[PDB]
């Protein structure tokens, strides 16, 4: 709203990506106060370009701003994996009005698939003593951020009591997700073993867990 | 001379102003009392303060607890002009 | 002739540190002392006059005090742009004299150099001499080892280095290693490499080129 | 030394008022506020120049935003009143120019950390902390994995540290999960050498500020 | 705006005389004293003397007594300083400086205020036997695809010139961001050499033209050079 920034630009390493930010004459076209911010998920925005073409102290030369008519454009020249972030544009819309863009999720293409690293934790004695149980399945360091979780009771699927998070980008540019299976102590102690299966890009990773008596 | 007692008061005195912005420097013995919104950037300002558009004058804010450097001093400047006219001011 | 001694002659402090320099006079000059901040290549810049008065346009972080024979100049929080040589001057009695100077430097986080190589120009080869240049851009600390390898043979006594002054913004250094050879000697070999070893580099970085491509 | 430190992790019932502070360190000409709804984009809120006395509001926040500053403390406050579910967002400070140069670039150099203001009717809950114990399955590689499960808490956020912050190597605090119940849950794992499993004690510290809940939990292998 | 513009850097044979000019603009010339300050390369500042712009009264330091002469022209608002019988110790940069006006005390005591608010850019006087030589400017092209990685570095090599200094700008001064002009190096041949590099986005390598301007005033040599990447 208020600006048109294409949500999903993508690029490849070494190549150049041009992200657009389209306004009107009264906001982007008329005046030369345009800014480009880069924001990694979970972190605060960082200034990359201000006043259309000005790189602040500490920004690599790869990021180059420009403007044409009613469209500002940020060009990333030396694309690296680290550049995978959300890019917002801001502009002067008049005295006492500053307008931001919708954001562009820049995806760098080249990257090698990473298999998901899975760790399965059984319920704690403290939790079992409270007439509850929860299996924890933690998935880290995979790419792309698309996994599917399945729970098996000895062999058979369990579709009830599962809560799986949406994959989110880590600091190391890979993705992480968690999945919790809430169960009763009866169900826990009445089965041979439970298993968390994570499917990623056709491959699968299984982790099993059994009670200790 | 220092006039902290006369010019400052509790909660600060805001009756004393100074001009913070002007398009050009003043010529000697010039007085600018205009209150035009100063255009500091490329924005028009349209007669209303805002982004890169500030009120030209600013308040001194003389607190009694302020340091000596920020206390109100009163200044008198005596200028002795000698033109091709009858000298009408003399002493003993 | 009033002699002025400055203590220290050099110093290095971190960003935000409080810095203090002393100027001692051989005779009593009440407060007829001034402080100048000469940046490299530029002229002196007056910061403090009458030993305690801040010059119009100087940040609040600077201060000066003292009387008689002893004066002190203080920086509240050392900012990156404060790197210069600071001098004291007296005007109590002719002739005017200046202190020894105090070269102030910044202590910074370790930064790795960007290494570039430049073969000799086609124009210069017409003249008989060939100059190969290696650039180490924006690093810290100032120490760095630069080795010339011609056909993987170490060259010595033929290169000269030039190091810039500390940058007023990022407090980094830059270095130019010029290797000068004769055209005959230059055409004798094929592979010209510049090998940089620096603290901010995990392994030695080599930037090479083959003659005639 | 030019950092902006933002306080607060406040939770407010709809219709109430929230006040967020920004402490400026180093030189700062003017401080602006920018809000970001969870998952959505950035939107501008207002700007203040304490050395000049001017303040700005976006048109949508007319009558709701009050931006003040106290120079004695060097801090800048922003108060949003008549809160609704639409306001639940993260609020950032932003520097607009250094202590000199009365110019405004409209590019915000340094940003504070997140200040999450969750506006909800629903009552806060507070977490239940459980230890996730290592096994030969996780330990035999020379490196074992310990963990803490922070279950059934509301609202965000929760802070999980290890050994009162004395253990940072190999700490991975997973993002929360929004359950069907509308409550959050997360896990925090740490990789530690197996050799230290018997020598050193490993405590996880969970802090939920909205409920003033502080829980230590010892993670030991199950015998 | 107040401005002190000094004459170009000069090279003079030992025993000769130099005359350095300091032109004042942007204030009434005949209302302030002018002081001279010399600074040897690597050494500190040293006072030379004072001249009265109004009446022409002059006071030189005892070290320079009989060898330094300070001249003044009111019509052109300029100050000249001449040093004769030059030696190797005199190789230095010479600054003019204006202090504020001396004021009278309440008691009537002449209070001198000799702190220097405005300085010139400096005039380097190199005292040497060696004949002046004009520089050779060569392009340092990022032939290697340093463009891959978003940032290219281009440069200019100013080789075999004498004496100091040379002025190197980029795009007639329109490019200052990321410019590093290295200090000069005295080669074995007794001639100076330096390099000036600039870091630019690779995207602009084809869009913007990059000219380096080298100016050696002692030899009246001005060379523009267009630096283009070598395509292998």
């Amino acid at each position: 709203s208020a600006l048109t920034q294409p949500p999903s630009a993508s690029g490849s390493p070494g190549q150049s990506v041009t992200i657009s930010c389209t306004g009107t004459s009264s906001d982007v076209g008329g005046y030369n106060y345009v800014s480009w911010y880069q924001q990694h998920p979970g972190k605060a925005p960082k200034l990359m370009i201000y006043e259309v073409n000005k790189r602040p102290s500490g920004v690599p030369d790869r990021f180059s701003g420009s403007k044409s008519g009613n469209t500002a454009s940020l060009t990333v020249s030396g694309l690296q994996a680290e550049d995978e972030a959300d890019y917002y544009c801001s502009s002067y819309a008049g005295s006492n009005n500053l307008v931001f863009g919708g954001g562009t999720k820049l995806t760098v293409l080249g990257q090698p698939k990473a298999a998901p690293s899975v760790t399965l934790f059984p319920p704690s004695s403290e939790e079992l003593q409270a007439n509850k149980a929860t299996l924890v399945c933690l998935i880290s360091d995979f790419y792309p951020g698309a996994v599917t979780v399945a729970w098996k009771a000895d062999s058979s699927p369990v579709k009830a009591g599962v809560e799986t998070t949406t994959p989110s980008k880590q600091s190391n540019n890979k993705y992480a997700a968690s999945s919790y299976l809430s169960l009763t102590p009866e169900q826990w102690k009445s089965h041979r073993s439970y298993s968390c299966q994570v499917t990623h890009e056709g491959s699968t990773v299984e982790k099993t867990v059994a009670p200790t008596e | 001379w220092n006039s902290n007692n006369l010019d400052s008061k509790v909660g600060g005195n805001y009756n004393y102003l100074y001009r913070l912005f002007r398009k050009s420097n003043l010529k000697p013995f010039e007085r600018d009392i205009s209150t035009e919104i100063y255009q500091a950037g490329s924005t028009p300002c349209n007669g209303v303060e805002g982004f890169n558009c500030y009120f030209p004058l600013q308040s001194y804010g003389f607190q009694p607890t302020n340091g000596v450097g920020y206390q109100p001093y009163r200044v008198v400047v005596l200028s002795f002009e000698l033109l091709h006219a009858p000298a009408t001011v003399c002493g003993p | 002739d009033i002699q002025l001694t400055q203590s220290p002659s050099s110093l290095s402090a971190s960003v935000g540190d409080r810095v203090t320099i002393t100027c001692q006079a051989s005779q009593d000059i009440s407060n007829y002392l001034n402080w100048y901040q000469q940046r490299p290549g530029k002229a002196p810049k007056l910061l403090i006059y009458d030993a305690s008065n801040l010059e119009t346009g100087v940040p609040s972080r600077f201060s000066g005090s003292g009387s008689g024979t002893d004066f002190t100049f203080t920086i509240s929080s050392l900012q990156p742009e404060d790197i210069a040589t600071y001098y004291c001057q007296q005007y109590d009695n002719p002739p005017l004299t200046f202190g020894g100077g105090t070269k102030l430097e910044i202590k910074r986080t370790v930064a790795a150099p960007s290494v570039f190589i430049f073969p000799p120009s086609d124009e210069q080869l017409k003249s008989g001499t060939a100059s190969v240049v290696c650039l180490l851009n924006n690093f810290y600390p100032r120490e760095a080892k630069v080795q010339w390898k011609v056909d993987n043979a170490l060259q010595s006594g033929n290169s000269q280095e030039s190091v810039t002054e500390q940058d007023s913004k990022d407090s980094t250094y830059s270095l130019s290693s010029t290797l000068t050879l004769s055209k005959a000697d230059y055409e004798k070999h094929k592979v010209y490499a510049c090998e940089v070893t620096h603290q901010g580099l995990s392994s030695p970085v080599t930037k090479s080129f083959n003659r005639g491509e | 030394q030019v950092q902006l430190v933002q306080s607060g992790a406040e939770v407010k019932k709809p219709g109430s008022s929230v006040k967020v502070s920004c402490k400026a360190s180093g030189g700062t000409f003017g401080i602006s506020w920018v809000r970001q709804a969870p998952g959505q984009g950035l939107e501008w809120m207002g700007r203040i120049i304490p050395i000049l006395g001017t303040a700005n509001h976006a048109q949508k926040f007319q009558g709701r935003v009050t931006i003040t500053a106290d120079k004695s403390t060097g801090t800048v406050y922003m108060e949003l009143s008549s809160l609704r579910s639409e306001d639940t967002a993260v609020y950032y400070c932003a520097r607009d120019g250094d202590s000199g140069s009365y110019y405004e670039t409209l590019g915000f150099d340094y940003w504070g950390q997140g200040t999450l203001v969750t506006v909800s009717s629903a009552s806060t809950k507070g977490p239940s902390v459980f230890p996730l114990a290592p096994s030969s399955k996780s330990t035999s590689g020379g490196t074992a994995a310990l963990g803490c499960l922070v279950k059934d808490y509301f609202p965000e956020p929760v802070t999980v540290s290890w050994n009162s912050g004395a253990l940072t190597s190999g700490v991975h605090t997973f993002p929360a999960v929004l359950q069907s119940s509308g409550l959050y849950s997360l896990s925090s794992v740490v990789t530690v050498p197996s050799s230290s499993l018997g020598t050193q004690t490993y405590i996880c510290n969970v802090n939920h500020k909205p409920s003033n809940t502080k829980v230590d939990k010892k993670v030991e292998p199950k015998s």
